């Protein structure tokens, strides 16, 4: 199986290793497109307090294909991450941060307590249709329980952004089921002595055969 | 203004090597001796 | 027409005129002589009831 280099990835690690982060209220909405987009990383990562996925399996993501993908990203107390999923209500789901009840797309959540808690409290964090972007702050402190915890909440809502395809190691002159690109079949591979043009992929035989 | 564009307006209509061959094929291509709108 | 090298060389407009049809149907740039069938002819309705 062969497909080209790929590089080209979509900036992850600008939206979940953000310096900082915006509040549930007012929340960062970044743009994900033209790319190789991995999820095995953020599937994989220990990192993550909860990783979930509605509308598509979270271990098919490098499969899928999406026409646009959005990251919503924001700073909530633990307790209130729950929120973070169609068909809930709350002060997030219903004032500061509401998600479809035919939502596609994966949230994915970790503690921010050594990161945007301060020990006088970090007050910096205001809450109050979908994705439809008076208010109160969270007392964010490194002292207090599990559930007052600050947490970096990214949620990826859902062609442009394809994920990753692996290639596997060339092996000529021996029959070999092989996939190039968008071609498939049986065959022996061997060296050619054809001259493509800098932009031809495949050759053709004169009865319409690879 | 108009002028004749000849023979030209032909591009490869795909990406495949083909070589020594005839290829029928059907695209939107400038059509031969067709009026050019001419622009200075 | 496509040469040795995967160029195009030559092309035919297979509606530019009869010669070029037949050239077409017989998918060669250089043609025998004699009388082909390359087509069929027509006439257009010009209104509408
Ligand atoms: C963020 O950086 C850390 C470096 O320790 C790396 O382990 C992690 O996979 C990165 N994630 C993204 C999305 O860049
Ligand atoms: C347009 O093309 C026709 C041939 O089909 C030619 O007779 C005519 O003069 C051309 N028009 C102009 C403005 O050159
Ligand atoms: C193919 O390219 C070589 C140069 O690498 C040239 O010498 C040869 O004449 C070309 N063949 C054709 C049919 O144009």
């Amino acid at each position: 199986v062969r497909f080209p280099n790929i590089t080209n990835l979509c900036p992850f690690g600008e939206v979940f290793n953000a310096t900082r982060f915006a509040s549930v209220y007012a929340w960062n909405r970044k743009r994900i497109s033209n790319c190789v987009a991995d999820y095995s990383v953020l599937y994989n990562s220990a990192s993550f307090s909860t990783f979930k996925c509605y509308g598509v399996s979270p271990t098919k993501l490098n499969d899928l294909c999406f026409t646009n993908v959005y990251a919503d990203s924001f700073v909530i107390r633990g307790d209130e991450v729950r929120q973070i999923a169609p068909g809930q209500t709350g002060k997030i789901a219903d004032y500061n941060y509401k998600l479809p009840d035919d939502f596609t797309g994966c949230v994915i959540a970790w503690n921010s307590n050594n990161l945007d808690s301060k020990v006088g409290g970090n007050y910096n964090y205001l809450y109050r249709k979908p994705f439809e972007r008076p208010l109160q702050s969270y007392g964010f402190q490194p002292t207090n329980g599990v559930g007052y915890q600050p947490y970096r909440v990214v949620v990826l809502s859902f062609a442009t952004v394809c994920g990753p395809k692996k290639s596997t190691n060339l092996v000529k002159n021996k029959c070999v089921n092989f996939n190039f690109n968008g071609l498939t079949g049986t065959g022996v591979l061997t060296e050619s002595n054809k001259k493509f043009l800098p932009f031809q992929q495949f050759g053709r035989d004169i009865a319409d055969t690879t | 203004a108009y002028t004749n564009s000849f023979t030209r307006g032909v591009y490869y209509p795909d990406k495949v090597f083909r070589s020594s061959v005839l290829h029928s094929t059907q695209d939107l291509f400038l059509p031969f001796f067709s009026n050019v709108t001419w622009f200075h | 027409k496509y040469n040795e090298n995967g160029t195009i060389t030559d092309a035919v407009d297979c509606a530019l005129d009869p010669l070029s049809e037949t050239k077409c149907t017989l998918k060669s740039f250089t043609v025998e002589k004699g009388i082909y069938q390359t087509s069929n002819f027509r006439v257009q309705p010009t209104e509408s009831i």
